[PDB]
């Protein structure tokens, strides 16, 4: 219903694995929900 | 679940904090003495009369 909260789930998968030693590849995931005004056109809004 | 995913209202807890550096390599070693200062002259005998 109108005003609830709702879990949207991403699940993600690279063509090839991380480097073993290496660190941990950090990943920002900017969502819009579809609803809401037009959601960034750029990918400076994105990561704003 | 009671409360579902929606409800967890803590924040995430920050990451391990760096592991710390090695030991350093043993000294070196104090140098070593040196061989027995030479003797003097000798004396030579007695002069002749
Ligand atoms: O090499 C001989 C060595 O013996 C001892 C003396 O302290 C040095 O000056 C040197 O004469
Ligand atoms: C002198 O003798 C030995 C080696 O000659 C020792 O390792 C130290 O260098 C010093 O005491
Ligand atoms: C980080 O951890 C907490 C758990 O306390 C929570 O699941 C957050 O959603 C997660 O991002
Ligand atoms: C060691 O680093 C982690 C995160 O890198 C954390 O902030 C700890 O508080 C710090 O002591
Ligand atoms: C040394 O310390 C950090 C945590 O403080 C981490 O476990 C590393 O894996 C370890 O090498
Ligand atoms: C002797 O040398 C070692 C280095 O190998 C140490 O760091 C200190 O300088 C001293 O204990
Ligand atoms: C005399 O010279 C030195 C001392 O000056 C040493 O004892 C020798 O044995 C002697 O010949
Ligand atoms: C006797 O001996 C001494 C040593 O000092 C010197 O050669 C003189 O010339 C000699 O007479
Ligand atoms: O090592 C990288 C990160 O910190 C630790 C875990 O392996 C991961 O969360």
């Amino acid at each position: 219903p109108v005003d609830t909260a709702t879990l949207w789930t991403y699940n993600i998968i690279r063509s090839v694995p991380v480097p073993a030693g290496g660190p941990s590849l950090p990943i920002l995931c900017s969502f819009w929900d579809g609803k809401t005004g037009a959601a960034p056109t750029t990918d400076a809004g994105w990561a704003a | 679940l009671s409360k579902p995913k929606t409800a967890r209202t803590e924040q995430s807890p920050p990451p391990p904090s760096p592991s710390p550096p090695p030991p350093p390599p043993p000294s070196p070693r104090p140098p070593s003495p040196n061989p027995p200062s030479p003797r003097p002259p000798s004396p030579a005998p007695p002069s002749p009369n």
